[PDB]
C-alpha cells in the first residue's frame, strides 16, 4: 500500500485561575514533525523545524495575520470558554464506589482488596485506604485514571492485606462533586 | 445558542 | 499549573482524502463536524442545547487543509509518515453484574496515521447491534486515540473480542474479554 | 528538583539483503528534538530543527568530516556487521512450548487453551492450532512478540473453545531453529 | 523491507552528570561501557569471546558529549526536557509451575529522561537476592527502555510488586504479580 | 584482541 501524508493544524487554549491568565498556541504538524507555531507568550511565529521557515517568515511579515493571532487569547480562547463553561467546567457527576476482595480465600491468608471508583467527572479524585481508622500508606496498587471517552472516568485502587478477625477496612473517596468524602467499608468476614 | 468560534485557516505561498 | 485546555484539532490525509474537524476539552470531545452529512455532531445531545456551531466553517477549513498538505508534501520532498501501531485495551463501563445491562469499551491508543478497522466479536461472530464509535481524538505527541463501544448484557456464556487492524501492525490484534 | 538537559548522538546502520545495501544515519538529539543529521543516501548534513543550523553548515565546510561520514557505510557499518554477524544474525535458540487450559473446570463449558512459546530467537515465528487434525482459523488471541531483553523472545496464543470428550487439540510452532515444526497436544480432559 | 539494524547510542545528562555508551542489535544490547570501572561489558558472556572493544574510545566520546551538551544547552536558551513517565509491566520468564525456578521481569517502557528508581518487593519487603538489571536501552522515539530481573521460586504463599519511581510520575507506581 | 568493533568518533563545535 502507497505511503500517506498527514497535515494537522492544532490550536489550543490553556487557562489558569479561571480566565485571569490564558495562553494561546497555534501549532502545525506535518506527519509527525511540528513545523511551525505561534505562542501568544512570544508574540510571533517561529519555525520549529526547517520545514516551516518559509511560513514563519511570511506569516510574520503580514500584520493582519499577526494581529489576528495576538488577539486570539481574547476573541477566541476567552469567548469559547464562556460558551461551554456551563456543560464542561461546571459539569459534575458523582462517583460510584464499590469495595470487594478479589479471590474468595479463607481468613488469614494474603488477599487483594479492591476499591472500584466509577462513572465520575471531573477526573480529579483522591482514593485512600484505612485499616481500623488508621491510614494505610503502603501496599496499594492503583490502575490510575481511566478515560471512558463518554465524559466519565473510572479507577481501581487495591490494597494487599493479610486479613484478621474483626479488622475493618475503609475506602475513602474525595471528589469535587461531593462536599464530604464518601466511604465504604469491608469487615473481615 | 451562544456560538463557538473556530480559528480560520489560511493558505501558504508555495 | 494549568486548569483546563480546549483544543481545536483537525487533519487531512492523502491518498485517502479523508479529513476531520473537532473540539476537545481536557481530553474529551465536545463535538466534531460530519464531512459527508455536513452537520455538527455533539458528543452528548445535551451539549447541543447550550451552544451551537456553523458546520460550514469546518468544511471550509478542511479544504484549506487539503491544499496545504499538497504543498507541504511536495516541500517535504514526498517523505511519508511512518506507521505507529495502536495500543488496544478492552474495558467495561461500570462494574459487571450478571444479566444487568452494561457496555464494552475498546480503547485504541497511541497510533498513526488515523486509519483503523475495528470489529466486535461475540463468540467468534461479528456484532453490529447498537455498536458506536468516536472520531479520532488527538494526543500531545501528534498521535491519535479512539474508542469503540458495544452495549451488551453480561453473562457467563459469552466471550468478546475487539479486533483491530492498522498499517503499523504485523496482523490483526485481538483484545479479549470475558466475565470471570 | 532542578531541570535536566539531554544530548543524545545516535548512529544507525541499516542493512538490506545482507550487505548488498546499507544506509548510514548520523543523528543528534537535544532533549527530544532531533537537531541535525547525516543521511548516507543524501551525502551531507542537514539541520532538522533551527537548533542544528550552526553545525550542519559548519561540519559541511570541513571536507575532512564529510569523508569520515561518507565512508562510514564501509569503514564502519559493513565492518561491524562482519564482526558480529556470527553471534547475532546467525543466532538461533529453540523455543520451549507448553499447552494448558486456563480455568480448570468441568468439560463442556467455554474455555481458553493457552499455548505458551518461550525462550526463542530470532523473533520470526508461526504458531497454529489444530482440533482433531484440522487447523482452527478463528478464535485465536495472541499476545504478540515479547522481547525479554536478554536476547530471547516469548509469545502466547490462546484458542477459544468449548471442549467435549475425545477432542484433542494441538499447538504447532514453526521457527528457524527447528527443521520440523514443534507440536504438543492436549486431550480434552474434564478437570 | 529491512533486515537488521545496529545502533551505537550514547547520551549525557546534566545536572546528574551521567553518561552512557552502548551498541544495539535489532533491539537487544550487544554491550555497553562501564563509565565508572572504565571497562566494556558484554550483554552475554559468550559475546566477549567473539569480538572486542577498547573501553577508552567510549570514555573519550562521552567527554565530547558533556561539552556539546553544555553548548546545546546555552544555545537552546536553557529549555529543559519535559519528563515523560514510564509504562511499567511485570511478567514471568517461562510458564509458572509450583516448585520449579523462574524469573520475574519488570518492563519499564517509553520514558525520559534516563533516570529511574526500581525496587523489588516480596510481601511488601524489598529484595536484593540475585536481582539484576540492564542499562538504558534506546527506542526510536528518542525515549528509553529498561529491564529488571528477579529470580524466584514459584509459590502460593507470596506476592510481588515492582516499584518504579520517575520524575514524570505523580508518585510511585506499583506493578503487582502473584501466582494463584 | 578478538575482531574489533569500530566506533564513530566525536569531536566538537565552538
Ligand atoms: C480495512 O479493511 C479494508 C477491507 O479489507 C482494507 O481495504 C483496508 O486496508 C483495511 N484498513 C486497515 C487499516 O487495515
Ligand atoms: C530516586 O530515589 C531517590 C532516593 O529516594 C530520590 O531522591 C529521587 O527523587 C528518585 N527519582 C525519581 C525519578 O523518582
Amino acid at each position: 500500500t502507497r505511503p500517506r501524508f498527514l497535515w494537522q493544524p492544532k490550536r489550543e487554549c490553556h487557562f489558569f485561575n479561571g480566565t485571569e491568565r490564558v495562553r494561546f498556541l497555534d501549532r502545525y504538524f506535518y506527519n509527525q514533525e511540528e513545523s511551525v507555531r505561534f505562542d501568544s507568550d512570544v508574540g510571533e511565529f517561529r519555525a520549529v523545524t526547517e520545514l516551516g521557515r518559509p511560513d514563519a517568515e511570511y506569516w510574520n511579515s503580514q500584520k493582519d495575520i499577526l494581529e489576528q493571532a495576538r488577539a486570539a487569547v481574547d476573541t477566541y480562547c476567552r469567548h469559547n470558554y464562556g460558551v461551554v463553561e456551563s456543560f464542561t467546567v461546571q459539569r459534575r457527576v458523582q462517583p460510584k464506589v464499590t469495595v470487594y476482595p478479589s479471590k474468595t480465600q479463607p481468613l488469614q491468608h494474603h488477599n487483594l482488596l479492591v476499591c472500584s471508583v466509577s462513572g465520575f467527572y471531573p477526573g480529579s479524585i483522591e482514593v485512600r485506604w484505612f485499616l481500623n481508622g488508621q491510614e494505610e500508606k503502603a501496599g496499594m496498587v492503583s490502575t490510575g485514571l481511566i478515560q471512558n471517552g463518554d465524559w466519565t472516568f473510572q479507577t481501581l485502587v487495591m490494597l494487599e492485606t493479610v486479613p484478621r478477625s474483626g479488622e475493618v477496612y475503609t475506602c475513602q473517596v474525595e471528589h469535587p462533586s461531593v462536599t464530604s468524602p464518601l466511604t465504604v467499608e469491608w469487615r473481615a468476614r | 445558542n451562544p456560538v463557538v468560534h473556530f480559528f480560520k485557516n489560511i493558505v501558504t505561498p508555495r | 499549573k494549568e486548569e483546563h485546555v480546549i483544543i481545536q484539532a483537525e487533519f487531512y490525509l492523502n491518498p485517502d482524502q479523508s479529513g476531520e474537524f473537532m473540539f476537545d476539552f481536557d481530553g474529551d470531545e465536545i463535538f466534531h463536524v460530519d464531512m459527508a452529512k455536513k452537520e455538527t455532531v455533539w458528543r452528548l445531545e445535551e451539549f447541543g442545547r447550550f451552544a451551537s456551531f456553523e458546520a460550514q466553517g469546518a468544511l471550509a477549513n478542511i479544504a484549506v487543509d487539503k491544499a496545504n498538505l499538497e504543498i507541504m508534501t511536495k516541500r517535504s520532498n514526498y517523505t511519508p509518515i511512518t506507521n505507529v501501531p495502536p495500543e488496544v485495551t478492552v474495558l467495561t463501563n461500570s462494574p459487571v453484574e450478571l444479566r444487568e445491562p452494561n457496555v464494552l469499551i475498546c480503547f485504541i491508543d497511541k497510533f498513526t496515521p488515523p486509519v483503523v478497522n475495528v470489529t466486535w466479536l461475540r463468540n467468534g461472530k461479528p456484532v453490529t447491534t447498537g455498536v458506536s464509535e468516536t472520531v479520532f481524538l488527538p494526543r500531545e505527541d501528534h498521535l491519535f486515540r479512539k474508542f469503540h463501544y458495544l452495549p451488551f448484557l453480561p453473562s457467563t456464556e459469552d466471550v468478546y473480542d475487539c479486533r483491530v487492524e492498522h498499517w503499523g501492525l504485523d496482523e490483526p490484534l485481538l483484545k479479549h474479554w470475558e466475565f470471570d
